[PDB]
């Protein structure tokens, strides 16, 4: 009933958890958020479309 | 020799003593300056 | 064939510049990407009939040399092309010719071609000819004494000497 | 997932504390080093077709 | 080169040494250590004790030195042999040390410089008795004009600098007695005129006053906290004080009894707009005012926490603590998820309210200790140093960075004079012949061309005929448009991103716990250009034949092979290695 | 600047043996320092 | 032995290829002196340029801020450490344009930003013109000639010599950048600001850059002037110029320091008016440096009056604006910018370089940071000792490799326009590679009237095509040179470290044959190797 | 708005927290002794939110990138003269705040602070409890060198000279060659045998688990995919403020470079030092102790690798029954057992391919696929076939 008109939880491809990230420099940092930003953009995007 | 020479000289940094200081008396308006008389 | 393609261009129409700048890149990476080819076809003839080099077995074999790494490389174009004939016989080691060149010099005193074809012969592509200084060209200078004083062959008498 | 760990009980008291997987290690076809399903002790999957 | 608390050198010996000029009683040096020049820098007992063994040990040094080298008309690394003066090498060597000995002396003195005008406790006072027009001028214009945003706070800072040494006159010691020369001497624009222009009016004075005694002012460090907070709308909630704030009535009261009182010997609204600020500096009517405002900041700093006394204002001037707080999480997390999701079914919703509040709790419980804590652990070169982190607030405090560019400087100076060490000083002869007993043989006993470096990676992924197709001819030019320059600028961006990964796992690869980290560096980082490259590619071939263009060119290359699926190792080069091997080596953490 | 050493821009310029000698192209200073060193040595050498 | 004559031939190289470098610059300098007096014609001219006394900012107690009423009449003569302020008249529109606008500013961000952009749309560079006695002139002309002979000499001895001149010719007449009494002394700045006052207060100093101390003897100012709109990438021959009267320059120290004490040490009580003195006389002594001056000190608390004089002489407490507005990083890699400027310069005075200098060191740490910036990996840091010591035989391959994938990775570009008349311009940027990441035609400098055939532009961008694949090689030569002379003798004279040098030398040269032969047997047997076990052979021999 | 308040920092020379310890700013040493925001972050759990570096080189990388920025943050400092004095220029509150916000929008400062972009409930809740967007804007500090990072070229040279790659290249070979050894000597005492020997008794006793009656259901469930199957990490009980701050410092204590190390430590101590020296006594002193450092690490390394594989003579050399007399005990590495070991694997190999005459050994993949790939056809296609995520033929 509640999940019906709705999109699927974006899957981010190499997605970190806490203990690898608290190794990555600030400027990896910020690179891994674009990339997550992106995939999940693009997958919540693309269900739109889709519907 | 040369090893040895070395570690002797890294026994040296440990033999660090330190020379004492001297405290100033704390104010609140300012800071005291001593000088060596 | 200028009757085909310049009305692609415009040319009354004005030129684009931009198709005619896109076209010049692109053909100029094409003719490039033919040269960086040909350097590593080169490297894999070779390694494919080297049968020592394959008695290690080694993948890095092929790839620790690769296009970047082979010569002709680019960024020395200039020293080696504006070079005097002169100049271009001693880089390539051949020192009958540059002093035959040289004494000739005293007594007497859009072109299609690279520059090099006038030096660099047929002849000179046979690994027979190929003097021991100019082989392994990171080397260079310590091969050169290995060298005769004039021939490009290995002088038997100079090795002895620093053997002895 | 097992740890080849040493056991109290009577039966195991002959398993031994094994020490962790070599690193950078070249593995013969039909074993691994044993540290996850994806990598066996004994590589029971054929690599054919 | 410095750490917190370090004493560096603010004098130039050598200069005067090298001619051969000695100290040898205490006298003598107090005598060379004082600038006849105006400026007077006082110092600490201990600064000045450290100082004095410093030179002493300096003099035994050149001593010694020159007794050697009066000897043989340095003393070398244990095994090894002194070349000949005059020898190639050695010249190389020595001037390499002479240069690299320079710099480390400037730079030692550069940062004794900052300590200085940074207002270091080392440095209790910098006096200013001997200064005419032009010393007050620069000093002024160097020190307190540049640094400063906001202009009208200036004159706030004199008035408030002048009120402060009016009403502490008597805890001040001897040698600031000249300044109240210049206190009694300020001139004042007449009430509501030609100074009304040029000088501030008596009325701003006693509005500062009027902080001074209602707020307990004793410093230029509670100056700066009160000057900052007063103007803002929360000022009684922000300036309130630990020792709580006298009532105003005593104040306005004591106020009227200063006022009247110095009239006899010729809720105060915050003050209006001041002359502009040239005029303080550029006006000889002013100079009393100006020589106070340098006075104010030189000296009149004090260590002391400023925040103990104004405990509510330390969110302001510096940054709030995080474990402090000024819907429910639940609600948040629905609004970053957006519209297009299921919202939370409540279970999870209710949980992690829960856990949000459970938090809180942690938040506030540790608040207190992790303060002490900390400090405590400040107090203990050791992991915990800084330029700054002292337990005191100095608003002079020197930027990070200016430290930083003279301690970069002095360790290159540093790797210089080590260079010089195998210049001037040899290994044995017959070592070296021993030595070429090996030779270097090309094949084994020589390092591999192939070595770490950024460079070779760039190149090994720029070498990819699909992302050297994108570089040149696939993206529109870079010169030409906005979306050329743009896409050049990603492209570009993302391969340096994917040759930075590589590089950290190839320098780290022989250890595991590092390498399967960096391992997932280099999976992020291929992921994105991947994305990249493929996205601009379908552009390529959909955008809107003739033989030889773009796309004929695009679809002669292939398929692209992503760079995520690749499997390099060390070397940058693909694997000897089984597929099976590989993916366990390179297998992510835990 | 004022310093003792060959002005050239070739290295070729300041080599010199690794025992910091040079008999070979030395300003005299450095011929005779470079003689002496090679003569203390084989001094010592033939000594023993 | 072989050492040494590699250096005597790298000094002799070096000796003829500068000497064929001369007259390539006499003629630019020519072209542009003719371009510059044409365009000149027909521009905006600077008309006053005088040379006056700066003004104090301070007032007396009875005077009011707003007047600026005193310029100063003129000055005769300008003192080596001192500060004087050039007037200058130039009547361009953006000027104009700046004085309105302000006379009309109570202020508002925009128009603040408003009026910075208009400031930085033109600009004046200021310098120090000497004159030249006859007596110079002809010590110059001597020693000129002097050295033309050595050349001469050098060439006869040594015939390839006289063949390499021939190479360096025919190389600068390509690398060269087209072009279609009173020396040089001082750059006192590089880029005034327009403004409504039309002045600089400018610092003379003690020294010129290329380290030596500033003579005696008259001075003129010249002041050029350049506008944005145009004259965009700044060509030198367009610009307006204008010339004060002579003045005297000399150094004043020995002359004050004389009248003061009527001098080793400085007894203190005297220094404080000695250096107020000073400012007296015009000379800048900033604060810093009584500051420093004081801080080293005799027994007797003297100030050392050479240590003083050190301090005021040089670029530590206060500098040229021209070196002020150059980054500490850009000063480390002038020398280097300067040489490879020079090559595609070929024989440049240091006028023409002082003109160039900040447009060209600014592209450099903008566009080119990668080739100029200090690389640990293929810089050298001393020339002496790098064969020893920075580079290792274990290392020499690995950072040969280095250099050639920086190279093939990093970028150069270059501009071509055409020499027909038509203004079509090309610029390319190329690879290590010797390809081109991009290629643009600029139509804006051409008029409407195009009607250019395809086949001209094909020559324009084949030219935009040259330069820029030149360019790149002589960045390489740059980036990779250094390292490359030091392996040099590295591999010549550290021979025996080697397993070509020495006894196995003659292994080395075995080996090389019996791989000659056996290439040989291989294209013989059909490029499919013999057995490594020669089990292929008849004979057992 | 918190934008301008940050560029208002950035353009003053004074340093923004004043010099003064705050439990919420990490001074960097990687960063330039820069004051950074690094909260402690409870729902992780005790852990202070920040980068910890792993490795010496990414200290030197970073170190690098701040002498190469320097050019930049030079033209900065020009410029924000310039800005400010035009801000003492302007009058008016609202004034100055509009200069202060455009010209913060030019130089991005927003553009530093990096939030966390996540859908996921879970991963929204570990940023979100002590790090958020509320959070980040408030408590973030910039210095000029993230802000010139963001417009300037991007620099192909890590800091790293010849000679520390030198000492890279070794230290990395040196590693792996007593890895390699260590390995073999554990397959040479059969202890890997006798793991897996083990593990196959250790198998008598377990149960083959339950996959559920619908298989795809109870996975998915399992990994917490399907809605409402979603549990919380288990709540971490935090650690000590001294124990995380402890673990952050040291992280990057470990990965200062030898010279900075002693530099910092020398000058530090010259203060409170019994003998205290300046001018060259002290550079001398810091050469000395670097000099010495080296030579003893080394010697270290050789002591070590000495007792892992009981390389040395045993007892008297000139014992009566021979130099040789040696004794091994069960599973216990020793110089002979070592060089036994390598003997057997080559005793007269001239090369790898020597027993490739035969056939079976020939395509053994044991050692790898390496000897198995002869022209580059066969390369490409192994490349290709592996990026698509199939089997290597």
């Amino acid at each position: 009933n509640h999940v019906v008109g709705r999109a699927p939880e974006p899957v981010v491809p190499h997605e970190q958890p806490q203990e690898v990230l608290r190794h990555f420099s600030a400027e990896e940092r910020a690179m891994y958020e674009q990339h997550v930003k992106e995939q999940t953009s693009r997958q919540l995007g693309e269900w739109e479309r889709a519907m | 020799e040369v090893v040895e020479r070395d570690a002797a000289l890294m026994k040296k940094t440990l033999s660090s003593g330190r020379r004492l200081r001297h405290r100033v008396e704390s104010s609140r308006t300012h800071r005291n300056a001593g000088s060596l008389s | 064939d200028k009757a085909v393609w310049e009305s692609f261009y415009r040319k009354t129409g004005s030129l684009d510049l931009d198709k005619l700048a896109e076209s010049i890149k692109t053909a100029l990476w094409d003719a490039t990407r033919k040269i960086r080819s040909a350097k590593e076809a080169a490297l894999h003839r070779s390694l494919s009939h080297n049968t020592r080099m394959r008695a290690s077995a080694d993948l890095k074999h092929w790839y620790e040399e690769d296009a970047n790494t082979l010569r002709p490389l680019a960024f020395e174009a200039l020293k080696h092309e504006a070079a005097t004939p002169w100049m271009q016989l001693v880089q390539h080691g051949k020192k009958e010719e540059a002093a035959a060149l040289l004494k000739e010099f005293e007594q007497k005193g859009n072109r299609e071609q690279p520059p090099l074809a006038s030096t660099l012969k047929a002849e000179d592509s046979n690994p027979a000819t190929i003097p021991i200084g100019s082989v392994h060209p990171l080397f260079t200078p310590a091969l050169v004494q290995i060298e005769e004083a004039g021939g490009g062959s290995v002088s038997n008498e100079a090795v002895c000497r620093a053997q002895l | 997932q097992t740890a080849v760990n040493s056991s109290d009980n009577p039966m195991l008291s002959s398993v031994t504390t094994a020490a962790p997987a070599a690193d950078l290690s070249r593995t013969k076809p039909h074993e691994g080093t044993g540290t996850s399903e994806r990598d066996p002790y004994i590589r029971t999957l054929h690599n054919q077709r | 080169i410095t750490s917190r608390g370090q004493f560096n050198p603010i004098h130039n010996f050598s200069y005067a040494m090298e001619r051969g000029v000695r100290a040898r009683d205490v006298k003598a040096f107090e005598k060379l250590i004082t600038n006849p020049g105006p400026l007077r820098v006082a110092y600490t007992p201990d600064y000045l004790d450290w100082l004095h063994r410093c030179y002493k040990a300096k003099g035994t040094y050149m001593d010694a030195r020159a007794v050697a080298e009066k000897k043989f008309n340095g003393a070398p690394p244990p095994g090894m042999f002194l070349r000949p003066a005059h020898s190639f090498r050695r010249l190389a060597g020595e001037l390499k040390r002479r240069r690299a000995q320079s710099i480390l002396d400037e730079v030692a003195r550069a940062q004794g410089m900052l300590d200085l005008f940074e207002r270091q406790p080392h440095f209790p006072a910098i006096h200013i008795d001997r200064c005419s027009r032009f010393h007050l001028v620069e000093l002024f214009k160097e020190m307190v004009l540049e640094r400063s945003l906001d202009s009208n706070m200036i004159w706030e800072k004199a008035l408030l600098y002048r009120a402060i040494l009016s009403e502490r006159k008597p805890s001040y010691p001897t040698s600031f007695h000249y300044i109240f020369t210049a206190v009694e001497d300020t001139v004042f624009a007449p009430t509501i005129h030609p100074l009304a222009a040029k000088c501030p009016t008596l009325e701003a004075y006693y509005y500062y006053v009027y902080l001074v005694k209602k707020y307990y002012i004793d410093n230029a460090v509670e100056a700066h906290v009160v000057l900052r907070c007063h103007r803002e709308p929360n000022a009684a909630d922000l300036l309130f004080s630990n020792p709580p704030p006298k009532d105003d009535t005593e104040i306005m009261k004591a106020v009227e009894l200063l006022r009247n009182a110095d009239i006899q010997r010729g809720p105060p609204v915050l003050p209006g707009a001041y002359p502009p600020i040239d005029m303080l500096w550029r006006c000889e009517e002013n100079l009393p005012l100006l020589k106070v405002l340098l006075f104010g900041e030189f000296n009149l700093i004090v260590s002391e926490n400023p925040f103990v006394k104004f405990p509510s204002a330390h969110g302001f001037l510096t940054r709030p603590y995080s474990t402090d707080s000024s819907m429910s999480l639940a609600n948040v997390m629905a609004e970053k998820r957006g519209h297009l999701l299921p919202s939370l079914p409540r279970n999870t919703a209710t949980s992690i309210d829960a856990r949000a509040q459970d938090i809180r709790r942690l938040q506030q419980k540790h608040h207190r200790d992790d303060i002490v804590s900390f400090q405590k652990l400040l107090r203990t070169p050791s992991a915990f140093s800084s330029y700054s982190d002292w337990s005191y607030f100095n608003p002079r405090a020197v930027r990070a960075e200016e430290r930083d560019r003279l301690t970069r400087k002095a360790v290159e100076a540093l790797k210089l004079y080590d260079s010089a060490t195998n210049d001037i000083y040899r290994h044995s002869f017959e070592d070296v012949q021993a030595c070429h007993t090996q030779r270097v043989t090309e094949r084994d006993r020589t390092m591999p061309p192939y070595l770490p470096t950024l460079p070779h990676f760039v190149a090994i992924i720029k070498k990819d005929p699909h992302i050297s197709f994108l570089l040149h001819i696939g993206l529109p030019d870079r010169n030409s448009s906005e979306e050329g320059s743009a896409k050049h600028k990603e492209l570009e961006k993302r391969i340096y991103y994917l040759a930075r990964a590589l590089y950290h796992t190839a320098l780290e690869y022989h250890n595991e716990t590092v390498r399967r980290v960096n391992r997932q560096k280099v999976n992020v980082a291929a992921s994105l250009l991947d994305n990249f490259v493929e996205q601009e590619w379908t552009t390529i071939l959909r955008d809107k034949d003739t033989q030889n263009d773009k796309k004929q060119l695009a679809r002669r290359l292939g398929r692209y092979m992503l760079f995520a699926n690749r499997s390099l190792d060390d070397t940058g080069f693909p694997t000897d290695a089984r597929a099976d091997d590989y993916t366990r080596w390179m297998a992510p953490p835990s | 600047k004022e310093s003792l050493l060959p002005n050239s821009s070739s290295p070729f310029a300041y080599v010199e043996d690794y025992m910091g000698t040079n008999l070979v192209f030395g300003s005299p200073v450095h011929a005779k320092e470079s003689a002496a060193v090679w003569a203390t040595y084989f001094e010592r050498r033939y000594a023993s | 032995r072989s050492a040494a004559n590699l250096a005597r031939a790298e000094d002799l190289i070096h000796a003829v290829v500068t000497a064929a470098a001369q007259p390539f610059g006499e003629r630019r300098r020519a072209a542009t002196r003719d371009l510059h007096m044409e365009f000149q014609r027909l521009a905006v001219p600077v008309e006053r340029v005088i040379v006056a006394n700066p003004v104090s900012a301070l007032l007396e107690s009875g005077a009011d801020p707003d007047e600026k009423p005193v310029e100063g009449e003129k000055v005769n003569m300008w003192p080596l450490g001192a500060k004087r302020v050039v007037l200058y008249k130039w009547s361009a529109p953006n000027v104009e344009k700046l004085k309105a606008m302000e006379s009309d500013a109570s202020l508002t961000a925009k128009r603040l930003r408003e009026i910075q952009e208009l400031k930085r749309r033109g600009f004046l560079e200021v310098s120090l013109w000497r004159r030249v006695t006859a007596q110079e002139r002809k010590q110059r002309n001597e020693i000129v000639e002097a050295k033309k002979k050595q050349v001469e000499e050098v060439v006869r001895t040594v015939p390839s010599l006289a063949h390499l001149h021939q190479y360096a010719t025919s190389l600068y007449s390509r690398i060269e950048e087209r072009v279609a009494e009173w020396e040089f002394a001082v750059l006192l700045d590089d880029r005034v600001l327009l403004n409504k006052e039309e002045s600089v207060e400018l610092y003379l100093p003690y020294r010129d850059a290329n380290g030596e101390l500033l003579a005696q003897g008259e001075y003129r100012a010249l002041v050029r002037a350049f506008d944005l709109e145009a004259n965009p990438n700044l060509h030198p021959a367009y610009c307006s110029v204008g010339y004060s009267e002579s003045f005297q320059v000399f150094d004043a120290l020995p002359q004050l320091i004389a009248q003061f004490f009527r001098v080793t040490h400085i007894p203190a009580a005297d220094f404080t008016p000695f250096c107020a003195f000073l400012r007296d006389a015009g000379l800048d002594v900033p604060l810093r440096c009584e500051f420093e001056a004081g801080q080293a000190v005799t027994t007797d608390g003297d100030v050392y009056m050479d240590y003083f004089l050190q301090l005021l002489r040089g670029e530590a407490f206060h500098q040229s604006h021209a070196q002020a507005g150059l980054t500490e990083a850009q000063r480390a890699i002038e020398p280097l910018c300067r040489a490879h400027w020079v090559v595609h310069h070929p024989g440049a005075d240091e006028s023409e370089w002082a003109t160039a200098r900040r447009s060209v060191l600014d592209h450099a740490m903008q566009h080119e940071r990668e080739w100029w910036f200090p690389n640990e990996m293929l810089d050298v840091k001393d020339v002496v000792t790098g064969s020893t010591n920075g580079l290792t035989p274990q290392m020499y391959p690995a950072a040969v490799r280095y250099g050639v994938e920086l190279c093939t990775v990093l970028t150069a570009e270059g501009k071509f326009v055409d020499e027909r008349g038509s203004g079509l311009s090309a610029r390319c940027v190329v690879n290590g590679t010797g390809a081109a990441e991009s290629v643009v035609f600029d139509t804006a400098n051409c008029n409407g009237t195009n009607t250019t055939s395809v086949e001209d532009a094909l020559r324009v961008a084949h030219g935009a095509l040259r330069s820029a694949q030149d360019r790149h090689n002589t960045l390489a030569a740059f980036r990779l040179g250094p390292l490359s002379k030091q392996s040099q003798v590295l591999l010549f004279c550290g021979v025996n470290a080697y397993e070509f040098g020495g006894k196995y030398a003659r292994t080395y040269a075995y080996a090389f044959e019996k791989a000659k032969k056996e290439l040989e047997a291989t294209a013989a047997s059909g490029f499919m190797a013999p057995s490594l076990s020669h089990e292929d052979t008849e004979r057992l021999s | 708005d918190w934008a301008s308040h940050m560029q208002r920092e950035l353009f003053g020379e004074v340093d923004p927290l004043g010099g003064q310890a705050h439990k919420d700013y990490y001074r960097d040493v990687t960063r330039g002794y820069s004051p950074q925001y690094a909260p402690r972050n409870f729902a992780n759990g005790g852990a202070v939110a920040y980068p910890h570096i792993q490795s010496p080189y990414e200290y030197e990388e970073a170190a690098h990138r701040r002498v190469w920025l320097d050019h930049d943050v030079d033209r900065m400092r020009e410029e924000f003269t310039q800005h400010r004095a035009s801000l003492r220029s302007l009058a008016s509150a609202q004034e100055r705040e509009e200069l202060l916000r455009s010209r913060a929008a030019e130089y991005q400062v927003a553009n530093t602070v990096h939030e966390s972009e996540s859908v996921h409930p879970i991963q929204q809740l570990y940023n979100s409890g002590g790090t958020s967007r509320s959070a980040l804007k408030q408590q973030a500090v910039a210095d000029r060198y993230s802000i010139a990072e963001q417009h300037s070229p991007l620099p192909l040279t890590t800091g790293v000279d010849r000679d520390a790659l030198d000492e890279a290249q070794r230290t990395k070979d040196r590693i792996l060659n007593d890895s390699f050894t260590a390995e073999n000597l554990l397959i040479t005492h059969g202890l890997r045998e006798k793991e897996k020997h083990d593990f196959t008794i250790l198998q008598r006793t377990v149960r083959i688990p339950f996959q559920g009656y619908d298989m795809d259901r109870f996975l998915a469930q399992q990994k917490g995919t399907p809605y409402g199957a979603q549990q919380l990490p288990p709540n971490v009980v935090p650690s000590s403020m001294e124990e995380a701050q402890r673990t952050l410092r040291g992280s990057s204590a470990t990965a200062t470079p030898l010279v900075d190390a002693v530099a910092q430590k020398v000058y530090a101590r010259n203060t409170v030092v019994d003998r205290p020296a300046i001018g060259e006594q002290l550079t001398e002193q810091i050469i000395n102790i670097m000099r010495a450092s080296r030579t003893t690490a080394e010697q270290q390394r050789e002591e070590e690798r000495a007792q892992r594989f009981g390389l040395g003579r045993q007892g008297a050399l000139v014992q009566d029954g021979g130099p040789d007399q040696r004794t091994l005990k069960k599973h216990t590495n020793d110089e002979r057992i070592v060089d036994a070991m390598l003997f057997q694997q080559n005793a007269y190999r001239k090369t790898p391919t020597d027993e490739h005459w035969n056939p079976y050994i020939r395509r053994s993949t044991e050692n790898g696929v390496g000897h198995l790939l002869q022209n580059k056809f066969d390369i490409m296609r192994r490349e290709d076939r592996l990026s698509k995520g199939e089997q290597d033929l």
